[PDB]
């Protein structure tokens, strides 16, 4: 709504909404349930940054066993993942 | 009026500024050395520096171990978490026992969050939303008995206002920090638009429209663990009928614990939160299986583990889950090396008489000295608890004969009527067919 | 031959006649006003809403304002182009995640690949008959059409049919609106139904609402026969 | 209400005691056991005072000697609006609930909260309804006239009560109770007009009535657990209610009691055949008995120096001595012939059986010879034999025919010992053939 | 023509008006004392006053205990509910055995009802729904009302449907040219089928054709339903049949047994009490039969000691064939018939006695009569002396091989050589045990 | 685009790389031009097991019922596959070797440290080794 | 010494030697907990250093395994044994 903080990727098109700027904090008089106030970013708008992700195998088997496996990551209810998914993950 | 159940005469450990106990202070009679140990453990816990320090207090039955744990909880205060627990509770049918042990560990680490509460409530006098199909903002005017106050609101809140079926003339409840919308009902001024109506009519709020209130929120780490580990998903604010699928408890992975620790660590250094560790108290620790005793070893070495207090009343007893491991107090020798053992001596005649007098005081009963000596000799002859639990039948039998004060004959009548364990065993041995 | 109706409804003691659904359960769970006001609905003297925010929004581990690294990690894991999807997954109930599921696109540079069983499933959607993959993947409908199951009769009917137990609270309308919203939720009840065709023609052509803005309908599973769709037998 | 054919303890309507807590020889369907009845009366006044909590009482004695009769007398003399939970020892070995969680549910089911609230209601006699509608039904106006045996009125209604009246259709001649706040329409019935059937209400039309509410701790624990609604009180899938929700309930009941909007009533939890519990249950029980919100626990057992379940040793009454230290024991005794005769006469008057006096003496003799329950069971069979030969009074040979037909314990043990070759022993050996 | 399996030649106890049993009548041979006791308990359950009365049938194997229970079931008739059960059925993986015990306890109490049904029925003539002013407001349905025109014999009614009624109208897929059945108690809707007022053979959906229904569109009919308390309990536990969201979502979920609380049972009992006080229902106590009660263990017996003291429990019949057998689930105590003495004290034991040679002979004779078989007198005497020699059941089950071997020789009668062939072909328990003892490698 | 003949069934595989840089941002991927002509017949060979066919026919396919997408979100709990499903898969497979399309390649199931099994699985293994 | 430096506990040489002798006789972890208890006893006396009297007070207050085993075996009638027998009353 013209004043929310977003970040867009160019190579992948990653889209997020970080929240609302503090310049519009005294605007709506009751912010509501699904918003959060963040500082407006400074500096150069276009930033390059290389980050490295280390992923275990069990994360991949628990993601690819279901439709949404990250809830199975954080709730532990994997429920005895099969073996063909394991050998396909090993092959890939 | 007031209720007592084998306790509530315990107010504290009865220590002075130098850490020395009086004889009769804080509802405690005798038991000096264990009270010094408990006071030192209370000071160590209040130091707020340590993780995984353990304490086991042992002794004979009816000696005051649970009384000492409750005195620790009263001396510590209600702000610090205190988690009472029976060792039999860890055997659950939904999850494993080590999982329940970890949740009872993390239930003993609390937090203190500084929050505020601002509330708008009163008479709705204007509902004017404006666009630019999609609304831009809604201006709502609120009215109370001390004046009116108009507000600007966002369309997300307007969706909840539309959900609550709010029209002109209703009394609403707006919490600006959360975004909660609550409808109370129509006003008393609109009560005469119809003779019979299906709506409820409330008067105007007598206070101001805007109220401010400072609050302090206490949550444990286990609440933050269970808030992020819902398997079905989140729930709405008003849920009178539950979900169609039953959510059972699941074992929570260590990764979620790492993220919750990261979030709490990111919130502590900004001054928003204050970390308060607490006490996990386990009574009857001899009931535990050997695998829980082994996972207790790894759980005590964590960086966020609380101070654990255990109790037992056993001797050279085989630990459960084994066949030939004779160990003291039902604790294995691996775990007992990391423990610190506080003994609990039994009592003599005069402290038992003092305990009887103190508990007769707290139950608002008046006893003669002659009946008091009889009850003391009964307590030393049979059991302390048997002299404890005959006070209220003595009061009933005294009140039956229009007397406010206990005499010897009521004690003899309650002796004849109610039996202890040894007289029942004597009747059991000299019997024909199953008593 | 019908199940016994364990219900109380408005019956007549005998240019149109309007019939309204009024079935209620004879068992009534009577609840006081004090519990519902002081423990469910927020007010000035309790902290239901503050604790709900503090547990669901501020300390939520999928919040992009505080755990952006975790959101990026899970985005690389799943390949989903929105970082706010984990927040929306974690904070709505199950059936709301069911009935508006959309088959959105996921980027190729990810780790959630196509499982061989899922590829075997996805091959045979629009494949016609006498194809080897379709015939190997259509055992159950072959057994349906060979065993003549679409013309079989119904032998079992339930004995008692009862509505859910009505909770009553005397002297409050908010509980009545909440109960009516929970029992007759229009989103779920529209998911368990369909729109009439002339109504659809009034949506699309005469009102200009496009097809993809429709509420989701027709999620009820079809019965085995026309005889198995009901409990009343002629 | 409360349908019941005839029960084993249905003749007991309470403890027969005077105002000085003294037992009558025969009062309210109970005879014998004077000191046990006095002790149970002491327990009754202990609960009725309600100023103390968490006290466990063990009732031990020989089998078929007034234990469950004593508990049913206590429950009957307690009356309504006091929680009374009667469980068995085998009701806690669940597959979806744990044993300690089930004990916590049974403990919290016996503590109630008394809430007094008022709700204004309109109840009267419907004389005439007028409904005016448009073509599209957008605007509706209506008149409702309604009455009591005292007054008369006419009411102008809004469109929502119009919709709520065409729903659950109210005709003329009907008696309707109307709730203004929630819009609930209840049809009490039709009035007295020949032209079901109830009477026309009297007094004021707009009555303000108060009600006295009772709610257990377990109901609030189920409701305040947001994972399941109030349907778990009926379906039974509460499913391991956590501890922080119990902490909130325990704080809020004290917060309600200090403001005076609620009062706490204590009840009695009865655990019948307590010797079938496990040791892990007793270990939970010793620490559960010292809570503020704990009821008075009545436990009954009949075993004598038996092996405690889950252990390998023997204990008196099947309970370890740490539990027995926290208990005060009431002991019952056997019955004489006069008390057995009085019990049999009471059970004869209860089941509408007419006896001859010599048949009653024969029943008393075979009751003091074999069992009380065998004599109390033959008295219903002999009445059926009496009606099989078309006479009302049960005579001596009518009881004798039932004694010949229906067997007791020791006689059956004697023929088992005599003809054990035709039965399956512990080793699984039987003989079927009659020859060789 | 007909099918039989080890029973159904027993038709009843077969007594006089005074209860004196005959020698051979009604498929029964002997057992006069046991049959008279069974007549007494049959009159007792027909008296409909007693609750929590229990007997135990004691006897050996192959002596007629389960036959007595089936004779009680046929003497009571089909109207009084009879619940056959086995002691191994109490062990469930879904739910504890305590709840299974009161599950079968509440399954054995019958009830009638006289229920009024408000019925709208006819042929639908028009289907015109009307739309809302704003349908995409998020709250509220797409439509507001549906006009239905019902035509029946001597009458035509036009009704304005609720949307909630229209959901259950649409789910059974109605159209113009159909016959329906609105049942107004629950909102349940039956699509009767296509009317015969239109064409018949021009369809392709194997439909059946119904004439126009008689009477007016609006009806009030009386329906007599037989029901138990258990069906009311499981209907209130898992509520299906309404027109809410939860009613649909319960019909699609997996059914599973649950631990029914006592509170719903008390409320259901109060509702049944208010039904029986208005002169509509009438209560039918029944008979619960547990065969092989010795396979029950100690906690089920301890709970049954409570279950018999309820004011709603029916007459329960038990049966066992053990002399001196320890209870299952205990270690050292020995009690008669595998039943602990605290439950034995509440029983009324009925002895069952073994038979003689002539009783075995006439039982085999009546059995060969029932399976439509013809036996020679010498072959019948050989069967009788075999039934005394080895067992009654071995001779009872050997006669169908005599029928087959007589049929395969183009013969009608059964001869002694045929019986000797059936002797040599099939073995018994004693010969198999003798072969097992004199065996080389556990043969 | 991708088009198969006898099914129709248009599916969108992506956008061409020549239409990549007209907007500064874009979310969709860019598969380049496919090699070869617009029309070719390719003979593929696919390797599956009988257990894959059993677990594919056992679960419901892509359906519109709420049960199908509700269980697709839930935990994949294993369940007792009946003999009837296996018999139907075996007869349709045997019909397809009879058509000459599919070839059956039996393999090796290898279990080590067989002392850990108890007598129940041994008895079922005795039963199952006599199968066809 | 390393553990007490990590726990920020300042001792004497005599108290360190006494705790070293205690960890020679008993196990190491008994002294490793005794330093933390004796530190709290040390600030109970408004003293910042750990002396021998605080170690002696913590040693008499808090028991190891061996002293508890000895005191249990001296008073075995007051404890519940392996057969569930305990002399509850103090007078015979
Ligand atoms: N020093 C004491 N002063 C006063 N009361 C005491 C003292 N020691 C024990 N008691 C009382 O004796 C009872 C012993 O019960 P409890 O402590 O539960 O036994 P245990 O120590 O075996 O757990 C307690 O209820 C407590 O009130
Ligand atoms: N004092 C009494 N008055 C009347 N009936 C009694 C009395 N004592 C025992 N009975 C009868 O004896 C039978 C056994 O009593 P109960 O207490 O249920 O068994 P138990 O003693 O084994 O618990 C009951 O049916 C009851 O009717
Ligand atoms: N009185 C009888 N008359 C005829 N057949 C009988 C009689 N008693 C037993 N039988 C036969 O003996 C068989 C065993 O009877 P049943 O009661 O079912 O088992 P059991 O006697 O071993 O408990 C039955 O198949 C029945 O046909």
């Amino acid at each position: 709504l013209a004043g929310d903080v977003i970040s867009i990727d160019k190579a992948s098109g990653k889209i997020t909404k970080l929240g609302r700027s503090f310049a519009r904090s005294r605007d709506y008089d009751a912010m509501g349930a699904d918003t959060r106030f963040v500082q407006c970013p400074e500096g150069e708008l276009q930033k390059r940054k290389t980050v490295v992700h280390t992923v275990s195998l069990h994360e991949i088997d628990v993601i690819n066993s279901r439709t949404q496996g990250f809830l199975a990551l954080f709730t532990g209810d994997t429920g005895e993942i099969r073996s063909e998914v394991r050998d396909q993950i090993n092959t890939k | 009026v007031t209720r007592t159940a084998a306790h509530t005469h315990i107010k504290g450990l009865g220590l002075d500024e130098s850490g020395v106990a009086k004889r009769v202070e804080g509802g405690f009679v005798g038991q000096i050395e264990a009270r010094e140990a408990c006071g030192v453990i209370v000071d160590l816990i209040k130091a707020k520096k340590m993780s995984g320090r353990a304490i086991l207090l042992a002794g004979g039955p009816s000696t005051g171990k649970t009384a000492l744990a409750l005195a620790i909880s009263q001396e510590l205060g209600p702000k610090v978490p205190f988690c009472p627990l029976v060792g039999s509770e860890l055997y659950s049918v939904e999850v494993k026992k080590t999982e329940t042990l970890m949740e009872n560990f993390r239930r003993a680490i609390g937090l203190r969050i500084k929050e505020t509460k601002e509330v708008y409530e009163g008479e709705v006098t204007e509902l004017t939303p404006e666009d630019a199909k999609t609304i831009s903002h809604v201006i709502v005017g609120l009215k109370s008995a001390k004046g009116t106050k108009t507000l600007r609101l966002d369309p997300t809140i307007y969706e909840s206002i539309q959900r609550e079926k709010v029209s002109i003339g209703d009394v609403i409840y707006i919490e600006a920090n959360t975004g909660a919308v609550k409808r109370v009902g129509r006003s008393d001024a609109y009560a005469t638009e119809f003779d019979l109506e299906t709506e409820e009519y409330v008067p105007l709020p007598k206070g101001e429209v805007h109220k401010k209130k400072e609050i302090v929120q206490d949550v444990t780490l286990h609440d933050l663990d269970v808030a992020n580990a819902r398997p079905q998903g989140g729930q709405d604010v008003i849920s009178m009928m539950g979900q169609l699928l039953k959510p059972k408890k699941t074992e929570i992975t260590e990764k979620l614990r790492q993220e919750v620790n990261k979030v709490v660590a990111k919130y502590i250094d900004q001054g928003v939160a204050e970390l308060i560790p607490g006490v996990l108290f386990i009574d009857e620790v001899n009931m535990l299986d050997i695998e829980i005793f082994t996972y207790l070893n790894k759980a005590l070495e964590s960086n966020i583990a609380p101070v654990v207090v255990l109790a037992s009343n056993r001797g050279m007893t085989t630990v459960r889950g084994t066949e030939d491991v004779i160990s003291p107090h039902g604790v294995p020798p691996d775990l007992i090396d990391r423990l610190l053992i506080v003994r609990t001596l039994p009592y003599d005649k005069d402290e038992i008489r003092t305990i009887i007098e103190r508990r007769a005081t707290v139950e608002r009963l008046q006893v003669e000295s002659s009946a008091l000596d009889l009850l003391a000799t009964m307590g030393t002859e049979t059991s302390l608890r048997y002299a404890l639990q005959l006070l209220a039948p003595c009061g009933i039998l005294a009140q039956t004969s229009n007397r406010k004060e206990i005499v010897v004959n009521d004690v003899n009548e309650a002796k004849l009527l109610f039996l202890d364990a040894k007289r029942s065993t004597k009747i059991l041995e000299t019997s024909a067919n199953y008593l | 031959d019908s199940p016994f109706s364990f219900t109380t409804f408005g019956k007549t003691t005998s240019k149109f006649t309007d019939l309204i659904y009024s079935s209620r359960n004879p068992i009534k769970y009577s609840l006081p006003r004090l519990i519902y006001e002081d423990l469910i609905l927020p007010n000035y003297n309790n902290d239901v809403d503050i604790a709900n925010k503090l547990k669901n929004v501020k300390f939520n581990i999928f919040n992009p304002s505080t755990n952006y690294e975790l959101c990026l990690f899970l985005s690389k894991l799943t390949g989903e182009p929105s970082l706010n999807e984990f927040f929306r997954v974690s904070t709505t109930p199950l059936l709301k995640r069911v009935i508006e599921r959309t088959n959105g696109p996921k980027n190729t540079d990810s780790l959630s690949f196509k499982t061989i069983t899922q590829e075997l499933l996805e091959v045979t959607r629009n494949a016609p008959s006498e194809g080897v993959m379709a015939s190997l993947l259509n055992v159950e409908k072959h057994a349906y059409e060979r065993e003549y199951l679409n013309c079989i009769q119904r032998g079992y009917h339930p004995n008692v049919s009862a509505p859910p137990v009505t909770i009553e609270v005397l002297g409050s309308s908010h509980v009545t609106n909440s109960i009516n919203n929970e029992l007759f939720d229009p989103l779920i009840s529209q998911a368990l139904s369909d729109i009439p065709a002339i109504t659809q023609y009034n949506m699309h052509v005469k009102k200009g609402i496009p097809v993809e803005d429709f509420p989701k309908t027709g999620l009820f599973p079809e019965p085995l026969n026309k005889n198995f769709s009901s409990n009343i037998s002629m | 209400k409360s349908l019941s054919l005839i029960a084993a303890h249905s003749h007991i309507t309470g403890l027969g005691l005077d105002e000085n807590l003294q037992p009558r020889p025969t009062s309210e369907g109970m005879v014998g056991q004077l000191q046990a009845r006095r002790a149970a009366g002491v327990i009754l006044k202990m609960v009725q005072n309600g100023t103390i909590a968490g006290r466990a009482v063990l009732v031990a004695g020989p089998p078929s000697t007034g234990k469950t009769a004593l508990a049913m007398g206590v429950s009957q003399s307690l009356g309504k609006d006091v929680p009374f939970t009667a469980i068995a020892g085998s009701e806690i070995f669940s597959l979806e609930l744990s044993k300690t969680e089930a004990l916590t549910q049974a403990f919290r089911k016996s503590i109630g909260i008394k809430i007094k609230e008022e709700t204004e209601l309109i109840e009267g006699e419907v004389v005439e309804i007028q409904i005016d509608r448009s073509i599209t039904g957008g605007h509706k106006q209506g008149k409702l006239t309604i009455k009591t045996t005292d007054m008369e009125t006419i009411y102008e209604l809004g469109n929502k009560m119009i919709d709520g009246l065409t729903k659950e259709k109210v005709l003329a001649g009907d008696v309707i109770s109307i709730d203004k706040a929630s819009g609930k329409i209840t049809k009490l019935g039709r009035s007295f007009a020949r032209s079901r059937f109830v009477q026309c209400p009297e007094g004021e039309l707009q009555k303000r009535k108060t009600v006295v509410h009772t709610v257990s701790l377990h109901e609030i624990d189920v409701i305040n657990s947001r994972t399941q609604g109030f349907l778990a009180l009926f379906t039974g899938d509460t499913g391991e209610i956590r501890s922080e929700v119990r902490d909130q309930i325990n704080t809020k009941v004290a917060e309600w009691k200090e403001e005076g909007k609620a009062e706490i009533v204590p009840g009695v939890l009865f655990i019948d055949e307590v010797h079938m519990l496990d040791i892990e249950c007793f270990s939970f029980i010793n620490r559960a008995l010292e809570d503020e919100f704990a009821p008075i626990v009545m436990m009954a057992t009949n075993r004598g120096v038996s092996k405690t379940r889950g252990t390998n040793y023997k204990s008196p009454h099947g309970l370890p001595l740490d539990l027995l230290d926290r208990s005060i024991i009431i002991t019952t005794k056997s019955y004489n012939e006069q008390e057995i005769k009085t019990i049999l006469s009471i059970r004869a008057q209860e089941e509408e059986v007419e006896l001859s006096s010599d048949a009653l003496d024969l029943l008393t003799k075979t009751g003091v010879e074999t069992s009380l329950r065998y004599s109390s069971n033959l008295i219903s069979v002999a009445q059926q034999i009496a009606m099989k030969r078309k006479n009302n009074t049960v005579e001596v040979e009518d009881v004798k025919r039932a004694y010949l037909l229906f067997l007791d314990s020791a006689r059956s043990v004697k023929y088992v010992q005599e003809n054990e070759s035709q039965y399956i022993d512990d080793q699984g050996n039987v003989q079927i053939s009659i020859a060789k």
